[PDB]
């Protein structure tokens, strides 16, 4: 939906983290003086930037006054392995098992067959592609899987044509 | 100049830095509270980001429906 | 009380400052105590207009857009 | 092509089927009646198309003028 | 508009014109035509139902800036 | 049946890989090995990091081969060219998807 | 000529009064009304006027013309009524439609 | 394109005049110490209305600064016989007495049949119809009759369907 205030103001408040403080919500928590738990809070959307602190982040974020408020959009612009642990790693953290197959632990700094990655994958019940890919740029999984499914296959193809046609105006 | 400003390309001059925009800046810290006027600029701004976005996503979905009609016809 | 800034959010809070703004009221009366604020001026009367302009042709494009589905019911309802 | 459907609305091979037929004395009107109505509605539906298209190309001139 | 698109599927015509064919009788250009116009149905009223799609979206966007 | 019409009234990862690089011809592949150029019977499971260079020569990357596309709610569109977009046309691609889902309940 | 063949495309005052009330579907006489319909007699304009009003409608609607020129062909008692901001969709619309040949 | 700022202050004098200074340009003219004719030509359309001459006619019209240049469109959103003779009596204006063909011409009083009436005004090129328009002209649409009538009868079904659409939609 059309973007309220706290919509900007946090894609600001985004911005500035990753361009001024290397996108690490504790450096701007230590400028700030404030609990890095209310800046998360604030940067994943769990609570509403006020207008105070939309003026104290100005500050601490030396910009201008308001520029918080102003939409600025129009402004101009690894391995797979250790990923493919560093995925099944950050899923173990929810032992070394491995409950189906596997038992290679893993070090993922070598490579491993697709099979085996489709073994380890659907132990946690995700699919094997995830997480690939750190960037995350090349996909659109911010749908809901199960709207997409249930939408009638008539819809589907609206989706997927208009999706095609972006392409073709493009590049 | 003014007829700049009036171009398309004149309004989306003014959202990141305009001479109000300076001038409103220099008002607030002599300690004149312009919270009713800056929130009415910053909001004008805003709407011209939205609706040339809006617009330009019109765009996008009028020619692919000209695209489609194309085909059936040509 | 209630805010300031949560009606001008609303379409109804921007075209609402279409003619007189706290704004327009702020520069006419700096033009009279001697600085020239005609730039700061003519920038408002720019967005204002705008205002005005965008908001009339995207009425004509609901019509158009109203006519063009009215067209399209027939033809499959 | 829409070209080839477009000329199937005067005297196709099936319009020059279905009247021979007729003259011979079995009633075709029922036939006769549903090639009217498809023929006819080529002739709609490429009407309504080409109005939307005039309409359409006039709600992106607006919109080019307000973007460029 | 629904008596059209019934006629896709099963039509009189369509009957009619399968009869013809087992005579011997040679209907390739009666039959070639029949399936066009038809298929035009379901092309044409598919872009139609396409169309309805993206103009609602656009009346859904102008709503938001104008409400 | 000549006649189009869309009415009537009103599986594993090395199957996937080989379905999809057979898609990404028409449009040899050693240049690299040409060992796995017979993937497309499916009879190997290749590694991971061949696999990426079986993506990354094409300029595409690994885990577009190995998506299962043929599920219902996986989307079927060239994850490379949405890659490359500008934020604006990725936003306009996100804002039809959730317009078409608030359609339809 | 049964289907459309919409594709392939293709007088006195008097006359026209004749038409555009007979279009128009105290009232002061009704033989001098019941004349006027098949032409037979020409009208005064006062006569014409207060004749109008009857349906909401003016006086020149009943006697304008339509040849190639002046038959942009619509009721002009709705058109009046139109706010100005939605008059000027159709003026916009019509110039449109001119620019779109040369 | 649409709406530039001579066309907006041109709009805003003509509704000053319209509002305020009714009838006559004469009278701004008196106000604004400035010739009739250059008054005139600002109001048709003939000369533009530049900066210095814009505050000058705000000046001399009590409104504020600009006021002029700002289109205040959002908040904008009698006898036929002597109809027929002013009429005529504004032809006569621009063949000159006699005409020909018809004799008993009164002006003032009488309700002439629409036949002479025809007769009159089809001797100066013009119809009948155009002698008896009302005051203001709110059902005309102002247009060029050559190019309506060249083009393609096509094109005149989607002027008119529009319209008609445009009717029903505000009745």
């Amino acid at each position: 939906a059309m973007k309220s205030i706290y919509d900007i103001r946090r894609k600001n408040l985004n911005e500035i983290i990753l361009r001024d403080f290397d996108d690490t919500q504790l450096r701007f928590a230590e400028r700030v003086k404030r609990s890095q738990n209310l800046v998360n809070r604030w940067c994943t959307g769990i609570k509403n930037i006020g207008p105070n602190a939309a003026r104290i982040i100005e500050e601490a974020a030396r910009k201008e006054k308001f520029w918080l408020d102003v939409d600025h959009e129009l402004d101009a612009v690894w391995t797979v392995e250790k990923q493919a642990a560093a995925t099944l790693n950050a899923w173990m953290r929810k032992a070394g098992i491995g409950p189906a197959t596997v038992n290679r632990i893993m070090k993922a700094e070598v490579s491993t067959t697709i099979g085996v990655l489709s073994s380890l994958a659907r132990a946690f019940g995700h699919e094997a592609y995830e997480m690939i890919i750190p960037v995350g740029a090349p996909g659109i999984i911010d749908y809901d899987h199960r709207m997409y499914a249930a939408l009638p296959q008539e819809e589907k193809n609206k989706i997927t044509s208009f999706i095609n046609f972006v392409f073709e105006q493009n590049k | 100049f003014e007829e700049r400003i009036h171009t398309p390309v004149g309004v989306r001059s003014l959202v990141e830095d305009s001479h109000l925009m300076k001038l409103l800046r220099e008002l607030d810290k002599d300690g004149f509270n312009v919270d009713g006027p800056l929130a009415e600029l910053v909001a004008l701004v805003n709407y011209v980001t939205s609706s040339q976005m809006t617009m330009q996503d019109l765009q996008t979905h009028l020619d692919y429906c000209a695209e489609q009609l194309r085909k059936q016809t040509t």
